[PDB]
């Protein structure tokens, strides 16, 4: 390891081809010394052609290296491109990568990959626009792997001319019936490392695929968002439920139910990480214009499920609010505020059952009664 | 061999067959330099379904567990020669589990030898030896006069394997052990890790004199963090580098956001004043511009300095160190009890690190960043 | 053509373990615990049956995984035929380096069952015919295993002298040599004698550490042994070579 | 203290006592009778 | 930029180590900004800064990027003129390393300076200057 890192002063300008040949030719041979040959071979003065072989050569043997060099290997993978190579070799290596092999030990090789690949494509454009084309154009097998879903989120995560670009193609993808679950699933299940620094992208995203149709499309901006406040932190929590309230309330009648089941999933999920963000959910109930009665009864039942939980009736706050605008809907003559009130109150009763409940849920029926009558 | 006629001798040398037609073999089986006992009393026929094999009471507490094994084995197992040959792998397995059970030191080599070395070293030097004679401790002493430690674990054979060096002092310390060395040999090697880390100490104990050292509280040789007291209701923490401790460490200050400030900017602005020639204390006064307290009063100055919250100290590690920007409150807290108190409040709000609410006792605004 | 019937539980299960396995290729499963149940015949006949030689590596992996985690361990002769159908056919289809993938479940599977694992693979690979580098890279790597215990570098050392001795074998033995592995002097004989019987660089470089590294053991015979097996000048390191053993003398 | 590997032991430094019996105290240490092989 | 992040290599020690690797590196470059910059940095670091711990291995490092130099004296015109104007401000800070300057500036000239009285021509100009099929450059500015 160490004469041959001093190799290039020791030799004169005229015996480096044979060299170079002749370390291509330890290259093949042996795998453990990839990282220092190619390290002389990019300072030493070569042709090429040379190198476009060695390039070849190194990524052929791109699955034998062991995990630690990995990274410094596409280093050298990713300057060494031309404008005009960029697809042939970006198509080449995002077939042959698998970030299944690999995997602390794994988790720490791979944050540095994807750092190394973060600066290659902010510091030169190009390779951008080529990787999500290797990405579109390779639509025809439906095995794509945990890779490819990863790349596109950092692309989405760094620069921002390719928002739209990658918007469209996340779509084709979807309705193709590429995109899926499982995919999603084991993106999130491993690589939440390198993802949670890039929450930010993920919502910016999720709110452009609920907007649109194609019920599988917006499923699976459900999973983003039910996956990203499951594995992030706190922050990402908030604005996730931030996002769904603004969904919720904005809305449209697919778009909303979705949203409502996401906000059923995300309380039975974790209540306990949701009720310190129930103050954005209620603050919902100044608006009910828009809502339909079936959304009000999950709604209702949302708001009242969060609310008993036993250790923060130190915010009843919620609790005297509902009371407050069951009263407010079931005082009219307007059967389509009589009906809501009705629903809401019977439906918050239900769940307050799991003796003050029993005077609450008997003052509360009783002036049901009384109303409907 | 390939047949079961001189293989069964060359794999188990010690089964003697006792009887003519070889249905009784008698003997001893090896495993990591020891014969157990054993009788294997065969049917009429080839057949392990159905075999006797008593054993040494030596034999039964050593397969004390694998007993399932090993019958099931016996059922299992197409041959006698494969059985032994399994037998002696599963025995293998058992001895290499009890290791703290079948572990002894020759007298001859070991004592003798390790009384000529201690001798060798000198008996000013060792300060602790335990009864089994495994563990050992010595001691030196630095050219600025402190005592350093370093303890040795000897196995039963001391000069063929290295002895666990265990040692305080902060870098990894590597010990080039061969076969010829000795005690003698790594001592020389722990000294000049001692010379080399020589102005590491020399820093750390500066700073342990002259200034009120805070939470490394009696401070080990390991530690290499150093949170000073300065001013009132303040700290700086410092890391230093061991390698380059007169290079400048990783500062930062604690305590009141508008009491902060000056400090930061005046560092900031000063800094390349700096110089690596000076103590850490001797760069730190001209370059921050400021005198510490040399135990002002370091047990109770006058602060009730509890969380006024939970009104302790030390909850688990945790020191109080967030405070109030405010000079009426001034109410240190810990990050734990400050946090859950903020994220109940109606009050706060949360970007991305950071909390911002009401200090419980002045309802002033500050802040908590995770 | 051996009529050999599987076991009644095996030959029902069979299509149980074949599902599991299948879908290891997309805590180990109690079908597993079945494997006790085979003699070592019966296993040979299962483990065919089960196609286990066309496992993709993810799957040969994942599968060593659960192995690794199977209650009491195998016996010696079950884990031979099932390190054989798992490795052999792969690692002699090798004609570059062995994928990490591929190096790392060999690796972690060895630790375990050092012997098993060892003497059913080193053998055959090494006997092979055409047998390169690629094939070497792997037998290197597992001499080198921390987890290869000085004992288990013992019993290794004992199967490659029983090899013929050819430029693979002197590359293997030298990268077990290196770990420093105490010999007696009648193991450390048998290696004088079958090292003393020569124009390679990798014969020199085993010569060379041989006598450097376990200098204490050579006797005057073993010194005069090296010295007429180094005498053609075609050797490299001819020089060195003179040195140390004029330093042996 | 899975229970002992090796036997670790240390003598006490009294005499050779045949028939030792114990009384445990729990009070104040622990009190026993000997009988030593001189007939003390 | 280099003059610009220098106040962090004055302080953080890694950081230089770091860069170090990287200047070296870019030495054997085959662009030929390479060296040029490399050289740059190379001047940055001797300029700005004694210590490069001991201070005897501060005194040699430095020698070893001088020698690098000393090679890099022996180039094209661009690097030995960029290693001039900087070998003033190293010396007008580094005075310690004053000697390994002069001698290795005056052994330069003497390649092109002939120490004899009555020879009127006592500067070799032709040698200064070297022609590579009628491409006619200048190396070494005198
Ligand atoms: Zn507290
Ligand atoms: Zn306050």
């Amino acid at each position: 390891h160490d004469i041959i890192t001093s190799l290039p002063e020791i030799l004169g300008d005229s015996q480096h081809a044979d060299v170079g040949k002749e370390l291509s030719d330890l290259l093949i041979e042996n795998t453990s010394l990839t990282v220092p040959i190619l390290d002389v071979l990019s300072s030493l003065r070569l042709d090429p052609n040379f190198l476009l072989k060695v390039r070849q050569l190194v990524m052929d043997k791109l699955s034998s290296i062991r995990l630690e060099d990995l990274p410094v290997i596409i280093k050298f993978i990713l300057h060494s491109v031309t404008a005009m190579d960029t697809l042939e070799v970006i198509s080449e290596l995002r077939e042959k990568l698998d970030l299944q092999h690999c995997v602390s030990s794994g988790q720490s090789c791979i944050i540095l990959l994807f750092d190394v690949i973060k600066s290659a494509i902010r510091y030169e454009k190009t390779i951008s626009e080529a990787w999500i084309k290797a990405i579109e154009n390779t639509a025809s097998v439906s095995e794509h792997k945990v890779f490819d879903l990863v790349m596109l989120f950092i692309i989405y995560s760094t620069n921002t001319q390719t928002k739209k670009y990658i918007d469209r193609v996340l779509r084709n993808k979807i309705r193709s019936g590429c995109i899926q679950e499982q995919l999603l699933q084991s993106t999130f299940s491993v690589h939440y490392l390198v993802l949670k620094d890039m929450c930010s992208s993920i919502l910016s995203l999720a709110q452009s695929l609920l907007h649109s149709l194609d019920q599988s499309i917006i499923s699976f901006g459900s999973l983003l968002y039910k996956y990203a406040f499951k594995f992030f932190d706190t922050y990402c929590q908030q604005e996730v439920v931030g996002a769904l309230v603004t969904h919720i309330c904005s809305g449209n009648e697919a778009e909303v139910d979705t949203a409502l089941d996401v906000l059923l999933e995300l309380v039975v999920l974790n209540p306990s990480a949701m009720m310190m963000n129930a103050v954005f959910v209620k603050g919902i109930l100044d608006y009910l214009d828009n809502i339909s009665p079936q959304q009000i009864r999950k709604l209702f039942y949302v708001l009242s499920t969060l609310a008993f939980s036993k250790q923060n009736e130190a915010s009843s706050h919620i609790q005297d609010d509902m009371h407050l605008v069951i009263r407010k809907q079931l005082s009219s003559t307007v059967f389509k505020y009589k009906l809501i009130g009705i629903i809401g109150a019977v439906t918050m009763a239900g769940i307050m059952a799991a003796d003050e409940q029993c005077t609450q849920v008997t003052s509360l029926l009783q002036l049901v009664h009384s109303c409907s009558e | 061999m390939a047949v079961t006629e001189a293989s069964l001798l060359r794999q188990c040398p010690l089964l003697l067959p006792q009887n003519r037609s070889k249905t009784v073999y008698e003997g001893f089986i090896s495993a990591q330099g020891r014969d157990f006992h054993l009788r294997i009393v065969l049917p009429e026929d080839l057949q392990l379904k159905n075999a006797r094999l008593l054993c040494s009471w030596q034999l039964r507490t050593i397969l004390s567990g694998y007993h399932r094994i090993v019958q099931q084995r016996m059922q299992h197992s197409p041959d006698l020669m494969s059985f032994m040959m399994e037998l002696k792998m599963l025995l293998e397995v058992a001895l290499k589990n009890r290791q703290e059970l079948y572990a002894l030191p020759p007298p001859p080599q070991f004592y003798s030898s390790l009384i000529e070395e201690i001798g060798t070293l000198g008996w000013d030097k060792l300060v602790y030896a335990d009864t089994c004679f495994s563990t050992i401790k010595l001691k030196a002493e630095d050219a600025s006069g402190r005592e350093h430690l370093i303890t040795l674990k000897l196995k039963a054979k001391y000069p063929a394997e290295s002895p666990d060096y265990f040692v305080d002092f902060p870098v990894p310390f590597c010990a080039s052990w061969t076969p010829q060395s000795s005690l003698i040999s790594i001592y020389s090697q722990f000294l000049a890790a001692i010379e080399s880390l020589k102005a590491f100490w020399d820093v750390m104990d500066e700073i342990d004199e002259k200034t009120w050292v805070l939470e490394p509280e009696k401070p080990p040789r390991s530690a290499t963090a150093r949170r000073i007291a300065l001013g009132n209701n303040v700290s700086i923490n410092i890391e230093v580098d061991p390698r380059h401790p007169t290079m400048l460490p990783e500062c930062f200050f604690l305590g009141a956001d508008h009491v902060v400030k000056p400090l930061g900017i005046k560092l900031s602005r000063n800094i390349h004043l700096w110089d690596p020639e000076n103590s850490v204390l001797q760069n730190l006064k001209d370059v921050l511009e400021i005198d510490f307290p040399a135990r002002a009063i370091l047990e109770k100055s006058d602060f009730t300095m509890d969380c006024g919250i939970c009104y302790a100290y030390q909850l688990d590690g945790t020191i109080p160190d967030q405070v109030c920007d405010n000079s009426q409150c001034g109410q240190p807290f810990h990050q734990i009890c400050l946090y859950e108190w903020l994220r109940g409040l109606l009050t706060s709000r949360q970007s991305f690190n950071i909390i911002f609410g009401e200090c419980p006792y002045c309802s002033k605004p500050i802040t908590l960043k995770m | 053509a051996e009529s050999l019937e599987l076991p009644k539980a095996i030959q029902d299960q069979l299509p149980r373990l074949q599902q599991l396995l299948k879908t290891l290729e997309e805590a180990p499963p109690v079908e597993l615990q079945l494997l006790h149940e085979c003699s070592p015949s019966q296993m040979d006949l299962l483990c065919a049956q089960l196609q286990l030689p066309q496992l993709s590596d993810l799957g040969l992996l994942r599968l060593c995984t659960w192995l690794l985690a199977l209650s009491p361990d195998l016996s010696l002769s079950n884990a031979t035929v099932l390190t054989r159908s798992l490795f052999l056919g792969r690692i002699l289809s090798l004609t570059s380096s062995a994928s990490r993938l591929l190096t790392t479940a060999l690796t972690s599977f060895c630790a375990k069952y050092t012997y098993p694992v060892c003497s059913a693979l080193l053998d055959p690979v090494l006997q092979a015919p055409g047998t390169g580098p690629a094939q070497t890279e792997l037998l290197c790597c597992l001499v080198k295993m921390e987890s290869l215990e000085p004992d288990a570098q013992v019993l290794m050392l004992g199967q490659i002298l029983e090899l013929p001795w050819k430029e693979e074998t002197f590359l293997v033995l030298q990268s077990l040599l290196e770990r420093q592995v105490e010999m007696t002097p009648e193991k450390f004989s048998v290696l004088m004698e079958k090292l003393c019987k020569t124009t390679s660089m990798a014969y020199a470089k085993l010569m060379l550490t041989v006598m450097t590294k376990y200098q204490a053991n050579i006797t005057e015979t073993q010194r005069l042994g090296l010295a007429m097996a180094l005498e053609p000048n075609t050797t490299f390191l001819r020089k060195s070579l003179k040195a140390a053993l004029k330093h042996l003398g | 203290r899975p229970e002992e590997g090796p036997g670790g032991l240390p003598p006490m430094l009294c005499p050779a006592s045949l028939n030792i019996c114990s009384v445990v105290s729990l009070s104040g240490g622990t009190k026993l009778l000997a009988l030593s092989a001189k007939g003390r | 930029l280099l003059k610009a992040v220098q106040p962090l290599l004055k302080v953080s020690m890694s950081m230089r180590d770091c860069l170090i690797l990287v200047l070296r590196k870019a030495m054997f470059a085959n662009q030929l900004d390479a060296r040029k910059s490399a050289v740059a940095g190379f001047l940055l670091l001797l300029k700005n800064f004694k210590v490069l711990y001991n201070s005897v291995a501060n005194e040699t490092f430095c020698l070893e990027i001088m020698d690098s130099l000393r090679r890099c004296l022996s180039q094209q015109a661009d690097v030995r003129l960029m290693l001039y104007e900087g070998f003033y401000d190293v010396l007008r800070r580094n005075s310690q390393l004053a000697n390994s300057v002069m001698q290795t500036l005056l052994s330069q000239l003497k390649q092109f300076y002939e120490p004899k009285p009555d020879l009127l021509p006592p500067l070799k100009l032709e040698a200064c200057i070297l022609t590579q099929g009628d491409k006619i450059s200048l190396q070494e500015p005198l």
